[PDB]
């Protein structure tokens, strides 16, 4: 009846994401009276005009921001009865199992952010393996989107696969009837290759969503909307609010079918050069990231066009689309497929904010608190163990708080093959 | 492939195939320090008597104060056929060097803790001292690992006593936060980035727990064949110096001082790399440290393999069933003493009906009255007077109370005496003399003794820094152990007194008398008597 | 057989202390103890000494066996002479 | 282990679960036989009889392994079509079995082998040298009939009779 | 069943004694000059066997044999050469020892040995058992293909209680072969043949 | 030894819970009755609402 | 306040020292002998009653 001490080892999961994303911590006293809310200046991005006399041309400075924030504990509340083999066993078990179950969720978080805030979208009409390395051009393809825009990648770019496609890749790096070294790695190993099409980190994922299907059609752009970059506005007593630059509330005739996290397109629209204002020759793609009302929508690149003429100079120098929406815009949806995401990104637009809980202090006298150390990510939290002899069972909880923000939607994006029909 | 990935590898391989070991001594260190009653569930299971009658607590102070009494020290001695003063100068920077509190405390800690638990340890570390240097303005000290146990993670694969053969080994550090920042400000890490590790103690115990720090050092010794450059002393003969000692800094201030190149030989060595870490990332990679040696020494208690798995035993192990049957038993007698009936007479209520008064406890009356008769059966049945039995202790209860005393009187009997303990520590010592002499060979001063006096040969960089300059004909002075000294001066006097005690009442008993009043310490009349001894055994030639 | 055996308690009916329960509480705030006499059917309870529970004891057999295996194993753990 | 958010988790707690697996012995493997005392004058036939009963008894080990490894087995990847025909099948198939292992997220600390029986071995080392080019692998699959010791991240891949 | 079981031991302090006696009392080889030899024969390979035998691990390896023979019945120790280039005793070689964990299990002598020392078995195994880091050092020391895991007839048993239990296993077998070689009887150009 | 399939239940990822996209496969040991059979690995369903947080 | 010296002026003396799992522990002679002598009282005080 009783059992032996070996234990059946039966998963093993892997937190690659939440391990590459950097982590913050912001001091703590100033977070608790900010409300766990902080914000930090975008690169500043400078107008130019050419001429001799500028009388009266003189521009003034603007400087955008992005605000980071935390959201709930992700706690392991559980019990122990006191008159309990079955509990007085396993009760350090259940400690290490809820330690690798919460750096689970931290990675799941990241992962679902990533894929549902990603703005850069990558599409293809059939699957993968159909053609000759087609995983290549998909990852070329992000690479090249990346390079287009003039996106920071100063600190490192990474794409991560789903198994699935992963396994497609190696596939078709086998299957060439020739073996070199790429070959014969991918053919031993699995592994296709690390670098690959200029990203410097090649990663397979086990635990990307699948982005389902959008059932949203013949949807329109309701009225002319022009979105201006401020880094403040004043609310209804005059104080001055910060203002967030990566989102925007756009009313569109109806948001049947749309959720957080689909992928959308306007017609006309097209992307900009960033630093140098080149247009590009491919469409502007944005991601939804809240459904308000039933005509609103948060998208979350904020759509500033250069051909706008109600912005300033020092605004316009900000512009990432070609032209602005024009009250009869048809908004195409890019997710017509249910498919398992790929997700790349600059190694800086994902950060992990995290908060100490201060249950070591004083008031909480009776129970006993542990600086508890969640494996592969790099987070702390507490352990607490107290009990009441009411019920008389020892009550243990694990707690650690975090929140995971995009802070560049721009940067991360989302690889969707076989985006037929 | 990754760094992180082998090293978490070798520590997670290395901590389960030590996991029962351990959990073991911590059940040891708890029992014999914190309490008797280490049951955790029973911490909220309504409140029973628990008494703490300890037995063996005395036999632990006794065996640590035997231990307390004959210090051991290292001892270093010539070689055969080495020079017969190849010892002296690497004995006096030992004494120099580990004469202060935190070497004496350091093995105090690691002698109680392996009485106790049967394992313990301590460090030994270099660092820059700038005040009272003992050389190359440097100080080699000694410091104590609380735990080490559960602290200290050797190398699985190692089957000596003294861990000489690890490959690796990881200490994890415990701190609290202001130690931790200032170990980061030490290191010149990051004090934002909360560092994090295995817990050593584990989840064992979930109470006496405090908000605690933890990082991992991990040492690693690497034995390669490397560089060494055979020069031609300008004094005398020709000395080899490793090349990665003299790889850019000097390696040209050598021949313009007047070092000429003779020969160029791979020659075999250890070297030991020193990695901070953590659970996630790698803070310092492969920071070289001096000497040849992991700089951790481990003293042990019982020690052996059973099934490829170390077992280690102290003095407490075996006596915790026999203590624990001793504390319940005293405790359900304290509870028989308390809560029960005391022996009081049995009565109906109409046998004293109108005397209830007579019984309450006073002395007032000289006699006790009782009712007679009853109104419908004419007289009140007779019976004789009963009484609650007085509370005794069950034969059960006192028989193995003295069981159970005596069973653990008959098993904290550490030999007949602490002679093995004892060689243990020798040993341990004798690990710490090979790790000190290698260090020393890495970073201090050791001159070389020619017999045509000390030639010191060293030079400095562009950058103003001096690099030691030591031969290849290092090891002349093998270790041993002895007493323990605080200097030189005190073991040439105790040299002294031990030869005048067997020498007889002759002459070289003068001439012993009078070197033991030369080696004195100064006042004023130990002055004048020492110049005294002086002046005779000058004159005596 | 320390642990898990009833200890030296009185026997009671019911009837005999029906309503001094708290007498035999184990408090010691009574002079005395008191106990019921007669019965409405019966007329007088039934008359027979008060029996205790037995102390637990080590029996015989454990206390002599326990010595010779003590003494076998100090006897037979004698290395050499 | 499960787990919940937010502050507050009064009477959200949860209890302890801790399950087993059964491992036991069965029937013995045998090897009787009977000798007259007049037929161990010479003795051979005795001790080559010895020796075949310990071979065999080693061959019925491997034979209970294999067959429950393959009667016990909840992962399972069909193809619709031989092991040899259209190129990369044998890769494929063992490359769809390290992913169906590492999408499931099981644990493979310990190493993970793949066995192949010899007409698909064979297959297998077909679809390799019909590749049209000899650099390494080709050259070794022409040579010995060996696939390799490591396929699609497999530790140890070898043939099973 | 859910019962209690106390050890109440009285055979640990009688070996703990015997340990410490034996302990007390330490034992080496002397080497000492045969019969008409010369009086000063020994003393080189007596400073020598002093020299590479003061070492930390020749101590250790005594200590376990002792202790294995008092509680089990036999212990051993391996002597092994190594090349040493810092501090070598001759011809840039040491010659060490070293402990036998469990030899009663680890160490297989010849069945036709009836000698208490074994000086007339003529070969011996010796099952080196580790764990993975242990094999990848082995293997890359006696230059091995650390790739192919040995294994080999486990000398421990499961122990239910203990979590993890090494795994990886290797024999050496040693081998003695007594053979009629040549000689060659050269002459000393100093003195002597 | 023979392997079965049910339609429409799919693997998990046993430890983040998420929908693997291959049909989850068992293989049965035991034939006990004529309509009762034994699966060796245990559905367990996530959706269901008679299961325990545990 | 910059005080004469490089140590901090307190000096600690202690009887039986250590640390059990990153909590310093110290005893004198008094701690274990507290439920004995406490039982001893006790029991006294009733044979008083």
């Amino acid at each position: 009846t009783l059992a032996v001490d070996e234990i059946i080892e039966t998963i093993s999961a892997i937190t690659p994401m939440a391990q590459k994303a950097k982590k913050y911590t912001p001091p703590a006293a100033s977070m608790q009276r900010s409300s766990n809310t902080i914000w930090m200046p975008v690169e500043q991005e400078s107008p130019t005009q050419e001429g001799w006399d500028l009388t009266d041309k003189a521009t003034g400075l603007l400087e955008l921001n992005v605000a980071v924030n935390m959201g709930e504990p992700d706690n392991d509340f559980f019990q122990l009865r006191a008159d309990d083999l079955r509990d007085e066993t396993a009760y350090r078990r259940r400690i290490q199992s809820a330690a690798r179950k919460l750096a689970n969720n931290v990675e799941l978080k990241v992962a679902n952010m990533a894929a549902e805030m990603g703005s850069l979208v990558i599409t293809s009409p059939d699957a993968i393996g159909t053609n000759t390395a087609d995983a290549w051009n998909f990852v070329a393809d992000a690479e090249e989107i990346m390079f287009s825009r003039e996106l920071n990648r100063d600190m490192g770019t990474s794409y991560f696969f789903n198994p699935q496609d992963y396994k497609k890749a190696g596939y078709d790096l086998t299957k060439r009837d020739i073996f070199g070294r790429i070959p014969e790695e991918a053919y031993r190993d699995g592994t296709i290759q690390r670098q690959v099409a200029g990203f410097d980190d090649v990663l397979r994922s086990p635990k990307l969503p699948v982005l389902t299907k959008s059932t949203a059609t013949g949807i329109t752009v309701s009225g002319a909307q022009s979105f201006k970059p401020v880094a403040w506005q004043l609310d209804n007593d005059g104080n001055k609010v910060n203002v967030d630059n990566r989102f925007a509330t756009v009313t569109l005739s109806a948001t049947t079918g749309m959720k957080r996290g689909d992928k959308i397109s306007f017609a006309g629209v097209k992307f900009l050069g960033q630093m140098a204002k080149n247009v590009l020759a491919q469409d502007a793609t944005f991601s939804v990231v809240r459904v308000v009302d039933g005509t609103h929508v948060e998208i979350t690149p904020k759509p500033v066009a250069l051909d706008d003429v109600s912005l300033s100079p020092e605004q316009r120098a900000y512009a990432n689309v070609n032209t602005s929406l024009a009250d009869a815009m048809a908004v195409n949806i890019l997710n017509v497929k249910d498919a398992r995401t790929n997700v790349f990104w600059a190694d800086d637009a994902i950060r992990i904010v995290s908060q100490p809980i201060p249950a070591n202090h004083e008031l909480f006298a009776g129970m006993k608190t542990t600086s508890f150390s969640i494996p592969d990510v790099g987070l702390n939290g507490i352990f607490a163990t107290q009990g009441d002899i009411s019920t008389l069972s020892g009550l243990c909880r694990i707690a650690l708080w975090y929140g995971v923000n995009a802070t560049r939607p721009e940067a991360i994006g989302v690889g969707l093959p076989g985006q037929t029909a | 492939e990754n760094r992180l990935e082998s090293i978490l590898s070798r520590f997670d391989a290395d901590w389960t195939a030590s996991d029962e070991a351990r959990r073991e001594a911590k059940n040891d260190l708890f029992f014999s320090r914190v309490s008797q009653w280490d049951d955790w569930l029973s911490q909220y299971t309504t409140l029973q008597y628990r008494g703490q009658f300890d037995v063996v607590r005395p036999v632990v102070r006794k065996l640590v104060s035997e231990m307390r009494q004959n210090p051991i020290d290292v001892l270093y001695r010539p070689k055969d056929g080495a020079r017969p003063d190849a010892a002296d100068v690497l004995m006096g920077m030992y004494r120099t060097d580990m004469r202060h509190n935190t070497a004496k405390i350091a093995v105090n800690i690691a002698v109680r803790e392996q009485i106790e638990a049967g394992v313990g340890a301590w460090r030994l570390v270099t660092d820059y001292e700038d005040q009272s240097p003992t050389s190359n303005n440097q100080v080699i000290r000694r410091e104590p690992i609380h735990s080490a146990c559960s602290h200290v993670i050797w190398d699985s694969n190692s089957k000596l006593m003294d861990k000489s053969d690890a490959r690796h080994c990881t200490v994890i550090h415990s701190m609290s936060q202001n130690g931790w920042e200032d170990f980061a400000e030490k290191y010149d890490l990051d004090a934002d980035d909360i560092p994090s590790f295995q817990n050593p103690n584990d989840w064992v115990f979930p109470w006496l727990t405090q908000d605690t720090i933890q990082i991992a050092e991990f040492y690693e010794v690497v034995e390669k064949k490397e560089t060494a450059f055979i020069y031609q002393d300008p004094v005398t003969g020709e000395p080899v110096s490793y090349f990665k000692r003299d790889i850019k800094d000097v390696i040209d201030d050598l021949a313009d001082s007047g070092f000429i190149k003779i020969a160029e030989r791979q020659i075999k060595r250890r070297r030991v790399y020193k990695s901070i870490i953590t659970c996630t990332a790698v803070l310092k990679d492969k920071q070289l440290i001096a000497g040849e040696h992991i700089p951790i020494v481990p003293v042990f208690g019982e020690w052996g393999f059973v099934e490829d798995k170390e077992v280690y035993e102290g003095v407490v192990r075996l006596t915790k069933d026999g203590q624990r049957l001793r504390n319940m038993i005293m405790s359900f007698n304290a509870d028989i003493v308390a809560r029960t009936p005391k022996k009081k007479p049995f009565f109906w209520p109409e046998q004293i009906a109108g005397f209830e008064h007579m019984y309450d406890g006073n002395d007032d009356y000289p006699y006790y009255l009782l009712n007679r008769t009853d109104e419908n059966s004419g007289d009140l049945p007779t019976q004789p007077l009963a009484y609650y039995e007085n509370p005794e202790v069950p034969q059960a209860n006192a028989y193995m109370l003295e069981a159970a005393t005596s069973a653990v009187k008959e098993v904290a009997t550490l030999g007949v005496e602490t002679y093995v303990f004892q060689d243990n520590l020798a040993t341990a010592m004798r690990r710490d003399g090979e790790i000190y002499q290698s260090i020393v060979n890495d970073i201090y001063d050791v001159p070389r003794n020619v017999t045509i006096l000390m030639a010191e040969v060293v030079d400095l960089a562009t950058g103003e820094k001096q690099v030691l300059n030591d031969i290849r004909g290092r090891y002349e002075c093998y270790t041993d152990v002895g007493p323990s000294f605080q200097s030189m001066k005190q073991q040439n006097r105790a040299e002294i007194l031990e030869l005048l005690g067997k020498t007889p009442q002759g002459t070289p008993e003068y001439q012993l008398l009078l070197l033991q009043y030369f080696t004195l310490l100064d006042g004023k009349g130990v002055e004048m008597m020492r110049d005294y001894a002086n002046k005779q055994l000058i004159q005596m030639g």
